[PDB]
RNA sequence: GUCUACGGCCAUACCACCCUGAACGCGCCCGAUCUCGUCUGAUCUCGGAAGCUAAGCAGGGUCGGGCCUGGUUAGUACUUGGAUGGGAGACCGCCUGGGAAUACCGGGUGCUGUAGGCU
RNA sequence: CCGUGGAGCAGAAGGGCAAAAGCUCGCUUGAUCUUGAUUUUCAGUACGAAUACAGACCGUGAAAGCGGGGCCUCACGAUC
RNA sequence: ACGCAGUUUUAUCCGGUAAAGCGAAUGAUUAGAGGUCUUGGGGCCGAAACGAUCUCAACCUAUUCUCAAACUUUAAAUGGGUAAGAAGCCCGGCUCGCUGGCGUGGAGCCGGGGUGGAAUGCGAGUGCCUAGUGGGCCACUUUUGGUAAGCAGAACUGGC
């Protein structure tokens, strides 16, 4: 009964936020959208030709097809039944890269360099990403000044 | 002691606003043709008065912009008609002044009885070398503060050239 | 007392662009001139940027990256005395000459010298550069006239004609070259060759020498005060095009360094600014102490 | 006139007078200052303000009756132009009425469930000031008694506080007499202008 | 005879009765939905790979076996 | 230390006012016979180069307005989860975690790619 | 002269737009034919709408490119 | 070892609610001050006179009071998507009727090299056939209409 048409809840989401109204920058176009690139979706208000849908905003997908002045992305969308991989045709202006895969490739390159150094010098490296360890038995310093005594203040309106 | 910063005539506007379209407006355009030797250009709507009977897109007025020595000659004829006596409120804050005349055959033109007795608005703007910046297509820049023409500069121009009288009353 | 001019206008003012506030771009034509279709992912879109300025014109071929526009080749009008054309640096002949210099310099940089001769004898026809099988193909470039209004006779099309006769495959029409009649749809090539060679301004120099020598001495002064006569101009541009097509190599200038400078006035520091403020405070207190008593 | 036993603490979103309502009648209160409206800042030193405790809704008719009672006690105590009272609270929340029996079961049912605008109340947060009275130093108890007479009339529980500030301004009365004289604060009618140091020098030249 | 209109209550629990499934297995991704000019590239490229790859790859395999 | 042409970041780079500009360059400027389009060579095109940094432009400044950033506001308003906590309600307090913004004050105001020329 | 959208974009509102998607001028019907894919509603069925393509004939533009109706969100219909 | 998760961690995007603000746009709204352009209404110098004066009305500037589910500069908590490898990384070479200055770019194909790649828990994937179900209710929290209901209607979770 909410009149389920296209973009019935997009008063804010497909809007340019503040001090950004105008022509689109050209570095949005001048990007390398090859196949297999993990990209993100963020709709634009200026270009009304290729915004995907209000349901795919903020999602993350994989490129399968590239054309003249758009791109094709497969996106895992959740519905009532189960999540499904869906094929969308989105223009270039709505799409940016995802730096998480780039950070993972940087970690893979650093691990390969550490493994090359390990095979060279015979030194074990422990290249697994361990989480935040518990704090070691470290040592504090209280020289010069006594610890400052804190007391709670009285109530004043 | 002033490097090429000289006040000169940028253009000269000629306007006749007739309360109807057709014969009288066409003869007013013929009068402006007899003055200038070039054809006028017409005006139109954005208002409908209904008090005296004009409508949308009617040719209400004729006007023409004259530049150069012909503009200086028509300015000389207009100040000869007025005998060089403007008022204080003619000069605008941007340094431009208009006065207008009635009895348009006072400029020295042989009157035909078939045309009619009209009048003509005279409006003068002043110019300095460097005002093509705000009008050229490529780099429309600002004019400036020390370069723009003011009330005092315009009235001192009219005191210096043509030997005019201010009449501040 | 009248107007509510600027209260939050400065706070909600959206600036357009640096180059647009300078007045050098539009970007509504640049978004279509520059950006390559994404079926290629790396192929640069070569653009001949022809900019007409006073006393010099610039003809370049460049492409785009995300960091900035990489210029492949460039040519300027002020090197035409070194390439043969001593005077007349901003004419249609210099536009055609700069386009020919730019095309020959680009093909010399790419090494495509012996093939793709283009149009040696300047005729003014619609010579379209074709590709030769078994050889590297033609150079596909596209125009950039900029903010100039492209009416028939604009010398950005003369630079285009110079590039095409030098051998740069640029798609173009014949209805914007000078000599195209507006009413009659037929194109005239003899008038266009005449306007390349600069014989109409030779006729205007004849017109000034016949009618009024005062204007002929007022303007055209560098011409008559070194040497210009129309038969030598008609031979001079014909020799200059051959002299450019035989040696486009662009010998540069050394320019080591000259370590002498005092021109730009530097900034002043925070303490210097605050002490200027403090000296203004102290001088106004001295004024209120002295001039109110005296 | 329905009681305030039924229109009560905040249970709905604020529904103000706007383009979408277009059916609200006129509010009960129209004015908000009753004492010396053109009073200078140094005339009345202190002020007492009425702090709420319950997150409630105060009606405009209750604000009317309270300001009439406080004005009457002030003109009985300190006479005309010996006080300045300001109702800090402004009514914007428009309540709705679903009236029936326009006496049988045969007019409507719960068919049209949305109501018509009856009156205007004002949403009150905890700690929000209802009224503020500025007077002299010797009129400390009269402000307390007037806000007590308003306390007997407003619903719920609320307290009183004599402010540390100098009247309606946000600056302290302990620093007011020390700091209006040297540099910064300049009197502007009943308000006080605070100048920063981030001004043009012509303002400092026009001052001092 | 008014009934309850619409609800999503007791729905996520029915979703998680059977463990909502990723597709989770697509090796050698499907090819339909891709540019027909790219397919006119790729099919002719694949059949000429099937035709003319023998001798140069064979000599390259012999060369890399001799050099490694 | 700079400028020109094309730009990327899109006000740290806009707006108002006042100073400085030696060399190229950028421009104002000088005129309509051809290409050109207008009522007007005002705008756009055609061959310039007699003067000029007056203007654009490029630097510096304003206890400048805005913008960005940092303290204060503030562990405050809020908020995931919990109680056989309080209170008639209104709401409030606590355990566990996350944690915002305006007034107020302080600092800055362009960084760079390609190609080319002047000290 | 100031004038960042305070106007206009056929109409109810929302988003968006300044050498522009607004106003004016000059040509033109791409509001053409055809096969697939996808989004929307969704049961991942249909209709309507829309998107990115592909193949012909084309329109404009100097070319870049843009256009297979309206700047976008609706304005419409199974068997027989 | 393969793989999975109503989960956490490390990175990367998404939003516009709670809050806060309107001396910031839109819409409302209170009060005082300063300035003097404009018109309208009173009083004064006195033939009348923007010749001159005081007040008021409107206007502007700096302030100040209170808000907005269909307002917003800013903007939480909670939450949603993605990556955390042998299906990955690199090297060499063929094909293309796609593209094209270029053996240029991109896809496909072939051969080779090294698996110890965040925590915790669990053995997983898939095919067929089909009953019943399609009248619900209550509670913490967030909320719509109503004065309120053991009232009617929604969101998460749990229970009957
Ligand atoms: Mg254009
Ligand atoms: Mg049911
Ligand atoms: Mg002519
Ligand atoms: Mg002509
Ligand atoms: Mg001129
Ligand atoms: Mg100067
Ligand atoms: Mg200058
Ligand atoms: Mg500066
Ligand atoms: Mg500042
Ligand atoms: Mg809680
Ligand atoms: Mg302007
Ligand atoms: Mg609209
Ligand atoms: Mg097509
Ligand atoms: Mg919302
Ligand atoms: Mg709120
Ligand atoms: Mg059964
Ligand atoms: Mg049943
Ligand atoms: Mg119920
Ligand atoms: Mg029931
Ligand atoms: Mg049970």
């Amino acid at each position: 009964t909410n009149t389920k048409g296209k973009r019935r809840g997009t008063r804010y989401m497909f809007s340019r936020p503040f001090r950004k109204h105008g022509v689109v920058p050209l570095a949005t176009y001048m990007r390398i959208y090859k196949k297999g690139d993990i990209v993100d979706i963020k709709g634009m208000g200026t270009v009304q030709k290729g915004m995907p849908h209000k349901c795919y905003h903020g999602k993350t997908g994989r490129v399968y097809n590239v054309t003249q002045h758009a791109v094709g992305i497969v996106v895992n969308k959740q519905v009532k039944g189960k999540i499904l991989a869906k094929r969308i045709n989105v223009r270039i202006e709505h799409i940016k890269h995802s730096k998480s895969r780039d950070s993972f490739l940087k970690r893979v390159k650093e691990n390969d360099q550490k493994k090359k150094e390990a095979k060279e010098k015979g030194t074990w490296v422990q290249l697994k990403r361990q989480p935040a360890p518990p704090r070691e038995a470290h040592f504090v310093r209280t020289n010069g000044k006594e610890p400052e005594l804190l007391e709670p203040i009285p109530y004043e309106f | 002691e002033n490097p090429m910063r000289e006040l000169r005539i940028r253009k000269l506007c000629l306007n006749i606003c007739v309360g109807e379209s057709g014969d009288r407006l066409t003869r007013a355009a013929k009068v402006l043709e007899q003055l200038t030797g070039q054809t006028p250009v017409f005006s139109k709507a954005r208002y409908t008065v209904r008090s005296f009977g004009i409508r949308r897109n009617e040719k209400i007025a004729v006007h023409c912009t004259v530049r150069g020595a012909k503009a200086e000659e028509i300015l000389e004829k207009g100040l000869k008609v007025r005998e060089y006596e403007l008022r204080k409120n003619n000069f605008s804050d941007t340094g431009n002044f208009g006065f207008g005349i009635q009895e348009h055959i006072d400029l020295g033109i042989k009157y035909d009885p078939s045309i009619g007795i009209y009048g003509l608005d005279f409006y003068v703007v002043l110019g300095r070398p460097g005002f093509s910046i705000a009008d050229k297509k490529r780099r429309t820049g600002c004019i400036g503060a020390k370069h723009r023409i003011s009330k005092e500069e315009a009235m001192r121009w009219f005191q210096q050239k043509y030997d005019g009288i201010i009449l501040p009353g | 007392v009248k107007v509510v001019k600027n209260k939050a206008y400065f706070k909600r003012y959206q600036v357009k662009f640096r180059r647009r506030r300078e007045g050098k771009t539009d970007y509504y034509a640049r978004k279509r001139l520059v950006i390559q279709d994404k079926n290629k992912y790396n192929t640069p879109k070569y653009r001949m940027i022809v900019r007409v300025t006073n006393r010099d014109i610039i003809c370049q071929i460049a492409y785009a990256r995300i960091e900035g526009d990489m210029i492949v080749c460039a040519a300027y009008a002020h090197e035409l005395p070194k390439y043969g054309v001593k005077v007349g640096l901003t004419n249609y002949a210099a536009a055609y000459c700069t386009g020919l210099l730019l095309a020959r310099r680009l093909l010399n940089r790419f090494g495509m010298d012996k093939i793709y001769e283009g149009q040696v004898e300047v005729t003014g026809d619609e010579y379209n550069v074709e590709s030769i099988d078994g050889q590297p193909g033609a150079f596909t470039c596209y125009l950039d006239a900029g903010l100039a209004r492209t009416t028939t006779g604009n010398k950005v099309f003369g630079a285009l004609k110079g590039a095409v006769d030098g051998g740069l495959s640029i798609p173009h029409s014949t209805k914007r070259f000078p000599g195209y009649d507006s009413e009659s749809k037929e194109f005239n090539a003899e008038v266009h060759r005449k306007h390349i060679m600069g014989q109409n301004v030779a006729d205007y120099m004849r017109y000034l020498m016949e009618e009024d020598e005062d204007a002929y001495k007022k303007q055209f002064s560098q011409y008559i005060k070194n040497s210009v006569t129309p038969d030598m101009m008609e031979e001079m541009y014909k020799k200059a095009h051959a002299a450019i097509r035989e040696n486009p190599v662009y010998e540069k200038k050394p320019k080591k360094e000259v370590k002498k400078k005092r021109w730009n006035r530097p900034k002043m520091s925070l303490a210097q600014k605050k002490d200027r403020v403090a000296q203004k405070k102290a001088s106004f207190l001295r004024a209120q102490e002295r001039a109110a008593e005296s | 006139r329905r009681p305030a036993r039924c229109y009560r603490y905040c249970k709905n979103k604020p529904y103000p007078k706007s383009r979408f309502c277009r059916g609200v009648p006129d509010a009960k209160i129209r004015i908000f200052d009753l004492g010396r409206k053109k009073a200078k800042v140094d005339e009345f030193p202190l002020c007492g303000h009425m702090v709420s405790d319950e997150y409630e809704q105060l009606s405009s008719e209750a604000l009317e009756a309270a300001r009439i009672c406080a004005n009457k006690y002030m003109v009985k105590s300190c006479g005309k132009d010996g006080f300045h009272i300001r109702v800090r609270l402004h009514p914007f929340h428009v309540i709705r009425i679903n009236k029936m029996l326009s006496a049988d079961r045969l007019q409507t049912g719960m068919r049209g469930a949305f109501g018509k605008p009856q009156g205007t109340v004002a949403r009150v947060h905890i700690g929000q000031v209802i009224m503020s009275i500025r007077t002299k130093l010797q009129n400390k108890e009269h402000v307390i008694e007037a806000l007590r007479r308003a306390k007997f009339k407003f619903p719920g529980r609320q307290k009183i506080h004599i402010s540390k500030k100098w009247g309606f301004t946000k600056f302290n009365a302990d620093e007011f007499e020390d700091m209006v004289a040297e540099k910064r604060l300049i009197p502007d009618g009943c308000g006080v202008k605070y100048i920063p140091n981030r001004g043009p020098l012509d303002k400092w030249r026009a001052l001092h | 005879a008014k009934s309850k209109n619409h609800t999503t209550h007791n729905q996520s629990r029915k979703w998680h009765r059977n463990g909502i499934k990723k597709p989770r297995s697509q090796r050698y991704e499907s090819l339909k939905g891709v540019d027909p000019k790219f397919l006119r590239n790729m099919r002719f490229a694949k059949k000429h790979n099937k035709k003319g790859l023998k001798k140069m790859q064979a000599n390259n395999a012999k060369a890399m076996s001799a050099r490694a």
